[PDB]
């Protein structure tokens, strides 16, 4: 009879099962594309791409909630409050970077892939390349909060 | 005085990061 | 007088759904633990992780995170089925450790030839009082 | 523990809900930080901007509006049945949908329609979040009382067994009767907090008198809506002014209530010896006192022992649960009978 | 781990139909349930695009429609592909 | 009313005594446990065997000792302020009157010196009496905080936090960072320690705030 | 080796307790690794000078902020009619409400009210201008250093 | 690793061997009792520190004591 | 002066708790029986359980007739 | 049904890359060479960290320092005469 849950890659003694949550076609495939799962790419490439994404996002809820938000000066507060967000999340990201690696040694990434075949592991593991991903993400997150102010309060677009 | 519009924030924000950067990583340290 | 058993990894395991109890990535970076036994006839027997499986009839070959989990599912098997077993520890370099019954005879079982580990030759109340091994690296055991 | 046995009783559906317990505890887990986090925590930002003296930046009706519009929405859906919906019908089911009719018996309002605001959204969430977290430890307790990861064998142990030793760093608490014994807590916590919420929400928008031209007095003012949004609200508006009929009493027929609000107030206090504390000190101390009695030749000949692990831990939930809702009882009482 | 459906998207056009198809009856002091969907529809695109208001009868229109138009869905697949596993 | 509460203070003495003293001689051993010098000065419990051991240390008997310490120095305290409010205030009939029963105690001296308090803050605006409103809460808070630590014990607690750990590395985008400590429960001492200070500091916190609340609103 | 210096069986475990238990066993100097009775006393005598170290400064930023932000000098010549003031507020998360209510006393601003009763102690003693305070934060701070 | 210790007021009644969850303590011949039997603790990097040996041992006082020490991966149970 | 008092006293109490503390972890760490044989020190041992049976007597007879005085006046 | 081997501990441990993918650089190749360019003085780790640490620490504290009393209500002041206090104190 027909069965939808099965055990991980068809191990039943490994600690995860496969449902339509975690192995289906369109999830596969939208999870493969992100740049955090871009193991062939140059990681401060995929760093720049995830500032970016993510300080965009930060200036809504603090320009909108904050405190100045019923007051002339809401729109810069808010956004000089989300680019120190970013340089803490950056400061955070430099200090477990140079804790976990250290200089010289191999990547930890897995190099089989689930149909067994074998692959180049990932560089984000290694020092080098977290380092390039922390300065890429803050690059990315300064100039996405910066492009996020332009477009609300430099031009008088028809928003909301 | 205009002091305190320095040295509240010097004394609640800056220190408490700086140490706790410091103290993490003389935690998590390893030879 | 006793060579341990080698472990044969062409050993076919008993037949499971799978569960959320399995390995993880202790695993892969530490040691785990493989148990095998011997059936006459396929059964079903409680999984130590949760669940229930069906063992083959011959030998059998299964994999667990702790010692404690194989001594635990052993002592099951001894003791309801009336099954001998042994298990090992697999390092992640490719050592295999041969640990139980480790003589080929039980622990409760007195065996000519086992070293004494841990015996103080006295009582309990005879220990001295901690002011006596102060300022060294000793207990006041072992003493 | 007792009668589960698949060599004979075997269920597929019990036996999938055994392979995948991990996720079902971890899923129920982030759901009980998320609801505890989003709404205590909006108690906590009302009492702090109160404090600060920032008013306009509250979760309330007149600065920042949490309105519970499905509520609403249900509410005009059974104020509209009749005639629509329910056309044999006259009449709504109930008067609180807000139809928009009132009842008086003798002077006094019988029920009305009763509005949904802020407070009331707050309140509902705090529900919710006191639900989820008693069903978490009755489900662990129930999903995890054969075996685990920390103790595989644990089905030999029993159902109602302290600990398994001081080793893998600690193991008390570990059975199945032990989540019981913590869920008791919750659920006492969860039925006090809704007891509250309807006390409360009764006194100020239902209840109270209706004089000759129509105008209607509540037992507390309708004060309901605006000092219930903060704990220093509950604190101040209920708990203590509504304290003062049992507090009173002394000297006339209610003196009974005014008695055993203190007697459940010893009781209460008296559990927590039971609670705090562990055996061994307790037999190390009998062992004392039988000296003296070996002295006078009164010793027992069957010889005294301490309460066990498990004994004391019911004893103490015992007279904790007692305590409470006794006192509860004899403030509900006093506050009533009076007004 | 694919396929896990078991794909026939005929199913959509005949849960589709056999919904539309009852419940186009005017038992409804002579309207029907689709008709009163499709009229309240149309009434709230007139204010495009101010939402509709929690005293309109759209709400109560569409969770009626899509509760019976789901249950045909669910039970027409459970028939096409129980048909063959019993 | 002074005869009754020093006979109370003189009970917390004895006990708060009993205690410590007991705790203090019977610390290299007794019947339950002869060794127990062999065991340090504080360690968990000797097992569940012999009908089980929980608190069987010296330094359990400090731990015990706190909680009656605490009381002592509350009924004292009580005593003094409430004396002396009703000798400031010229009444002092109200404290002779209402001191030889309980309910006087909590009507006369809780109840009715807390109303200004607890309006630091309300609908209506707010004094210079807000902090301490606050700090009355925030003591009240951290006191019931301290219960968790006392009432629950550790295996509820490891057995919660093995699941938390398959979740995180089952997760997609998070898997990718992990731990360098192995998180666990905390253990079985510590968690005495921990429920211990939360109960000091609600106590120290909630009294200080309510008697400077209550003498500087009324005599400034 | 690594955090804790002192202790090779806390220094090897895996979890956090290994923080845990290293905060809480610092100032157990006897149980600590390789520890003689020399190293012992000489170690308590050095923490004895940290405490008073502590203790002299304590004081001093106690006597720097009355004398720089409080109203001594007011309260010397009417006693029974002024409040000390123990030192200034500087809050970002006040409100205007919140300035006001705590602008007591004769500041220009918010402050706290002290009721340590360092006023009267001080005044006993001889001290009565903002120049005392100065000079005696000052000594102290020598005393510390 | 704990520390797992044998006194000569031992029996050789086995039951502490037989109450160990994980292979710690085993029987070896011995001359001093009847039973001419003395448990042995060869593997104490094993034990987890449950303490069901001396729940188990009917000696008066335990002949079996063990005393908590450094804690290990393996001591510590943890399967993560 | 109600704050001076209340200070002074939590202090004192905390700093006696202290006191019996640090006396037990002597009685642990540093106490050996050979040198104190027979002295004052050494009797105090040999009859604890006098000592503690006392000290549960004085404490059971206060808080009984204390609480029941206090519960007749209620 | 065979699921340990000694040979290869990858499999048998289950140490498989669920969602990793090893396809090209999607990005385009002179956006590519901008960011390679402009990013690259904030890729050494151990001066990020100072950086980071010293500018927010100096822009924090000027815009503490000159924030003025239309943002800060506490840099504003009281705009009202005081009340007196009980027993007529100030
Ligand atoms: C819950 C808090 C919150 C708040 C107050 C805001 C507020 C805002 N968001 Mg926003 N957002 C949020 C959460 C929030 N967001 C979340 C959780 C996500 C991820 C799903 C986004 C994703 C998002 C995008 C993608 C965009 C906004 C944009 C905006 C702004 C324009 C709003 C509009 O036109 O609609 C506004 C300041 C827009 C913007 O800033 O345009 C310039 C915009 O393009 N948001
Ligand atoms: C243990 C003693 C002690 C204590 C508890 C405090 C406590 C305080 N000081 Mg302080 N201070 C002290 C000694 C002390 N000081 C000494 C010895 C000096 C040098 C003479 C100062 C100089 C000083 C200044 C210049 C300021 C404070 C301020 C403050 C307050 C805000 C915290 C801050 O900015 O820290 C800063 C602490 C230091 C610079 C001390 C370093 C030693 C806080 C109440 C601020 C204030 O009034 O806020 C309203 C402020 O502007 N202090
Ligand atoms: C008043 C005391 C108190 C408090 C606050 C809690 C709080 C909690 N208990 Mg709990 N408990 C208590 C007493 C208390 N308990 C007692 C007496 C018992 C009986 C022994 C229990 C028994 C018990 C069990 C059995 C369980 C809990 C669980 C939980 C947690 C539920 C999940 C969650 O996120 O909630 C919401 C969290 C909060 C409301 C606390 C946050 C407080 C606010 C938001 C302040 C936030 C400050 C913010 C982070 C910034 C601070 C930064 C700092 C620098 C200042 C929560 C932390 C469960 C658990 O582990 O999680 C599922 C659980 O299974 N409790
Ligand atoms: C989906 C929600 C809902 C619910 C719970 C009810 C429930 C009810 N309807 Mg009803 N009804 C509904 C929607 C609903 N209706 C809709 C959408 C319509 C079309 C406008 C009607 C039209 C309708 C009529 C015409 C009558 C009922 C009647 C009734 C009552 C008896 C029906 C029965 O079989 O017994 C019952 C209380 C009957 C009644 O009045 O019973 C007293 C009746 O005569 N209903
Ligand atoms: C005939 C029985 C009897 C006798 C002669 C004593 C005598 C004594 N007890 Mg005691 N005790 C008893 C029963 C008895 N006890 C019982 C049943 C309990 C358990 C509740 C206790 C619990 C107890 C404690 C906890 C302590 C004493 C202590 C003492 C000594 C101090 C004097 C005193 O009154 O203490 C007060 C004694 C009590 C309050 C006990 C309650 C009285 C009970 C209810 C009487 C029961 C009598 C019994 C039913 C006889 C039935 C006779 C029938 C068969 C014909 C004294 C030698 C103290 C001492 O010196 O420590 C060593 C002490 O700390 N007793
Ligand atoms: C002059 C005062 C003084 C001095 C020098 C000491 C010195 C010492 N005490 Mg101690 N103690 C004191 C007063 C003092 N105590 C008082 C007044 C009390 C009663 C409250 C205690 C209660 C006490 C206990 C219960 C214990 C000690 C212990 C110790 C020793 C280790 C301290 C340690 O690890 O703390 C490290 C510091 C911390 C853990 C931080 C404390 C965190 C708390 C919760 C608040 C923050 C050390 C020799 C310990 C010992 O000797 O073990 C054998 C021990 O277990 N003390
Ligand atoms: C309000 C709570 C409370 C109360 C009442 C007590 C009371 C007591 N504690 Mg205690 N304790 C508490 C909290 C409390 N503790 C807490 C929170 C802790 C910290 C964990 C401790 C820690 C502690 C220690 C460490 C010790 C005590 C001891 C004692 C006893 C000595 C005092 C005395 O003279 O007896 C007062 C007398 C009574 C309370 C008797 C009342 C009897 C009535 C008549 C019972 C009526 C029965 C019922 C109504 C009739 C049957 C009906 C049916 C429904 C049951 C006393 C029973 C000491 C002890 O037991 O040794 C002597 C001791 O060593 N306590
Ligand atoms: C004790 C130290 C301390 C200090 C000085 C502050 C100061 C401040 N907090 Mg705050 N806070 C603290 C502790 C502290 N907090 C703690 C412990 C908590 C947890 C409960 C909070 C929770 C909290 C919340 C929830 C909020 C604040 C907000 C604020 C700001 C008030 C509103 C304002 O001016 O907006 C004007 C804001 C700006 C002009 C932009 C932000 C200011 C600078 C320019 C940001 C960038 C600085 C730098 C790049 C990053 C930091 C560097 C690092 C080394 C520290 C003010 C700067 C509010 C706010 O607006 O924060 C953004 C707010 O909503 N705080
Ligand atoms: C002249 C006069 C008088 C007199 C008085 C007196 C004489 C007093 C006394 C007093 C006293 C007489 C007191 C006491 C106290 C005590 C205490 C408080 C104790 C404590 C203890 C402890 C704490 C201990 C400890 C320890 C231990 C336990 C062990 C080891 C050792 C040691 C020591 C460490 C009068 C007033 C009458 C009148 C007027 C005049
Ligand atoms: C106080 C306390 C005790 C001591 C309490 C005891 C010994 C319970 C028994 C007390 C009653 C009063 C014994 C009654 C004995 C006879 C029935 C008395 C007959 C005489 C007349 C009353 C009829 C524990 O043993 C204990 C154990 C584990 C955790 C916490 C605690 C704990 O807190
Ligand atoms: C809640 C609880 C836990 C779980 C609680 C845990 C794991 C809390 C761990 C700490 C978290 C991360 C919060 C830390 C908050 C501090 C304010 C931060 C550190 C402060 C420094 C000064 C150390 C136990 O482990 C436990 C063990 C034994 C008996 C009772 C209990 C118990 O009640
Ligand atoms: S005796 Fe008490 S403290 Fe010791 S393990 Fe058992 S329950 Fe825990």
């Amino acid at each position: 009879t027909f069965q939808v849950v099965q055990p991980i890659n068809g191990d039943p003694f490994i600690g995860s099962l496969e449902t339509p949550v975690t192995s289906s076609p369109l999830i596969a495939w939208y999870l493969s594309n992100l740049p955090g799962y871009r193991t062939a790419v140059n990681p401060l490439l995929r760093g720049v791409e995830v500032g970016l994404a993510h300080g965009f996002f930060l200036v809504g809820p603090f320009v909108k909630a904050g405190p100045l938000r019923n007051t002339a000066y809401a729109g810069s507060a808010g956004s000089l409050a989300a680019a120190g967000l970013v340089v803490i999340l950056s400061m955070c990201l430099t200090i477990y970077g140079i804790s976990s690696f250290k200089e010289g040694e191999p990547s930890i990434a897995p190099s089989l892939t689930l149909t067994g075949r074998k692959k180049q592991p990932d560089q984000l593991q290694t020092a080098d390349g977290w380092a390039k991903f922390t300065g890429g993400f803050f690059f990315g997150g300064i100039s996405g909060v910066t492009w996020a102010y332009f477009l609300l309060y430099v031009l008088d677009l028809p928003y909301f | 005085n205009n002091l305190p519009s320095i040295f509240v924030p010097l004394v609640g924000l800056v220190f408490p990061a700086i140490a706790m950067a410091s103290l993490f990583l003389h935690i998590q340290k390893n030879k | 007088g006793f060579t341990p058993p080698q472990l044969d990894p062409n050993t076919p395991s008993p037949i499971f759904a799978g569960s959320t109890g399995g390995l993880l990535r202790k695993a892969q970076v530490e040691e785990f633990y493989v148990i095998t036994w011997n059936s006459p006839k396929e059964q079903i027997f409680e999984m130590p992780t949760g669940g229930a499986a069906i063992m083959r009839e011959g030998p059998n070959l299964l994999k667990l995170a702790r010692k404690e989990q194989c001594l635990a599912l052993g002592t099951r098997l001894r003791s309801k089925y009336k099954i001998t077993y042994q298990f090992y520890r697999v390092f992640p370099n490719g050592e295999v450790q041969y640990l139980h019954p480790k003589d080929g005879v039980y622990p409760e079982k007195a065996n000519p030839g086992r070293e004494g580990v841990g015996l103080n030759m006295r009582s309990i109340g005879k220990n001295v009082s901690p002011i006596e091994v102060k300022f060294t690296g000793k207990q006041s055991y072992d003493l | 523990v007792r009668d589960y046995d698949p060599t004979n009783r075997y269920n597929d559906l019990l036996d999938r809900v055994l392979r995948h317990r991990d996720a079902i505890i971890s899923h129920l887990n982030w759901v009980c930080i998320f609801l505890g986090f989003h709404s205590f925590g909006l108690y906590i930002h009302n009492d702090t901007m109160s404090a600060l003296g920032r008013p306009q930046d509250m979760f309330s009706d007149t600065a920042i509006q949490l309105q519970p519009v499905f509520a609403q929405w249900i509410q005009n859906t059974h104020a509209l049945a009749p005639g629509v919906t329910a056309p044999g019908e006259t009449a709504s089911t109930s008067l609180t949908w807000g139809g928009g009719e009132l009842v008086a018996v003798g002077g006094k309002v019988a029920l009305l329609p009763i509005p949904l605001g802020t407070a009331d959204f707050l309140v509902h969430h705090i529900h919710a979040f006191t639900i989820h977290v008693t069903v978490l430890i009755l489900l662990k307790g129930v999903l995890f009382a054969r075996s685990s990861r920390l103790i595989p064998d644990k089905a030999n142990l029993g159902f109602r067994f302290p600990c398994d030793g001081p080793g893998r760093g600690g193991t008390c608490q570990v059975s199945a009767w032990d989540h019981v014994f913590l869920g008791l807590f919750w659920m006492y916590n969860a039925i006090s907090v809704v007891i509250f919420h309807f006390s409360w929400k009764m006194q100020s928008d239902v209840w109270g008198s209706i004089s000759d031209q129509g105008v209607v007095t509540h037992i507390t003012g309708g004060n309901f809506a605006q000092s219930s949004i903060t704990i220093n609200g509950w604190l101040r508006d209920f708990l203590w002014a509504q304290a003062s009929q049992v507090i009173q009493s002394y000297g006339s027929s209610l003196s009974a209530y005014g008695l055993f609000f203190l007697g459940a107030h010893f009781v209460w206090a008296f559990s927590l010896m039971f609670l705090f504390s562990g055996r061994g000190y307790w037999q190390e101390l009998i062992e004392s006192i039988v000296w003296a009695h070996n002295k006078l030749k009164v010793a027992p000949a069957t010889q005294p022992r301490a309460l066990s692990i498990i004994q004391g831990r019911a004893v103490g939930v015992t007279h904790y649960l007692l305590g409470g809702i006794a006192t509860t009882w004899a403030f509900f009482l006093a506050r009533i009978i009076a007004v | 781990e694919r396929n896990w459906l078991r794909r026939d998207l005929n199913v959509v056009g005949f849960g589709l139909i056999g919904w539309l198809a009852p419940s186009s009856i005017p038992a409804i002091n002579g309207k029907s349930l689709t008709g009163l969907f499709f009229d309240s529809i149309g009434t709230e695109l007139a204010h495009f695009p101010t939402p509709p208001a929690l005293t309109s009868q759209f709400w109560l229109w569409l969770v009626t429609w899509h509760l019976g138009l789901f249950l045909c869905l669910t039970f027409g697949q459970i028939g096409f592909k129980g048909r063959t596993e019993d | 009313g002074d005869f009754l509460v020093h006979h109370a203070i003189a009970l917390g003495l004895h006990t708060t005594t009993l205690i410590l003293v007991k705790g203090a001689l019977d610390a290299r051993g007794s019947k339950l446990m002869p060794d127990k010098k062999d065991f340090g000065y504080s360690f968990p419990c000797d097992g569940p065997g012999r009908g089980g051991t929980c608190d069987i240390s010296a330094w359990d008997a400090f731990y015990l000792a706190v909680f009656w310490m605490l009381n002592t120095i509350g009924w004292v305290t009580f005593y003094w302020h409430w004396k002396h409010i009703t000798l400031w205030q010229g009444n002092v009939s109200q404290f002779n009157e209402s001191s030889t029963y309980l309910m006087g105690w909590l009507r006369d001296y809780l109840w009715l010196n807390s109303s200004q308090l607890i309006n630091g803050y309300n609908p209506f605006g707010m004094n210079s009496l807000s902090v301490w409103a606050w700090m009355f809460l925030f003591g009240h808070l951290v006191w019931a905080t301290g219960f968790m630590f006392l009432i629950s014990w550790r295996g509820y607690w490891q057995e919660l936090i093995e699941t938390l750990a398959w979740a995180h590395e089952r997760t997609p985008l998070a898997n990718l960072i992990r731990w360098k400590d192995k998180p666990v429960a905390l253990s079985i001492v510590q968690a005495r320690l921990v429920g211990l200070a939360h109960f000091s500091v609600g106590y120290i916190f909630t009294y200080a705030a309510f008697l400077i609340a209550s003498t500087s609103g009324k005599f400034g | 080796l690594r955090f804790p210096r002192f202790s090779q069986g806390l220094a090897q475990d895996p979890t956090t307790r290994r923080i845990w238990f290293g905060i809480a066993t610092a100032h157990d100097f006897e149980s600590h690794d390789d520890i003689t009775e020399e190293r012992l006393y000489q170690n308590i005598f050095a923490s004895h000078f940290g405490q008073l170290a502590i203790i002299f400064l304590w004081t001093s930023g106690n006597l720097f902020h009355v004398a720089w932000q409080g109203n001594f000098e007011t309260w010397v010549q009417d006693p029974l009619h002024v409040r000390p003031i123990a030192h200034a507020i500087w809050d970002p998360h006040f409100g205007q409400p919140a300035v006001e209510a705590f602008t007591r006393g004769g500041a220009l601003g918010p402050v706290n009210i002290a009721y340590s009763g360092v006023y009267q102690w001080w005044y006993t003693i001889g001290l009565r201008t903002n120049e005392d305070l100065y000079t005696g934060a000052l000594f102290l701070l020598f005393l510390s250093a | 690793s704990h520390s797992v210790k044998i006194y000569d007021t031992c029996i050789g009644c086995t039951q502490c061997v037989r109450a160990c969850p994980t292979d710690v303590l085993e029987m070896i011949p011995w001359d001093g009792c009847k039973a001419k039997q003395i448990a042995s603790a060869p593997r104490t990097e094993d034990c987890v520190g449950c303490k069901r040996c001396e729940s188990a041992c009917p000696t008066d006082f335990l002949s079996v004591r063990v005393y908590l020490w450094h804690e290990t991966t393996r001591s510590m149970g943890l399967a993560y | 002066q109600a704050a001076l008092y209340t200070h002074h006293q939590y202090i004192a109490g905390f700093i006696m708790t202290g006191a019996f503390a640090h006396g037990a972890i002597f009685f642990i760490r540093d106490y050996n029986p050979e040198q104190n044989e027979d002295n004052v020190l050494a009797r105090m041992l040999d009859h604890k359980e006098a000592i503690i049976s006392h000290l549960s007597w004085a404490s059971l007879f206060l808080g009984f007739h204390t609480l029941g005085l206090y519960v007749h006046n209620d | 049904s065979v699921y340990f081997d000694l040979e290869d501990l990858g499999n048998t441990t289950g140490q498989w890359d669920v969602y990793g993918s090893d396809a090209p650089s999607p990005y385009n190749p002179l956006q590519s060479k901008f960011f390679e360019t402009f990013a690259a003085p904030f890729t050494k780790r151990g001066l990020l960290l100072k950086f980071l640490i010293l500018g927010g620490g100096s822009l924090l504290t000027y815009v503490s320092a000159n924030s003025t009393g239309d943002v800060l209500p506490i840099k504003r002041g009281p705009q009202e005469p005081p009340k007196l206090g009980p027993r007529g104190k100030l």
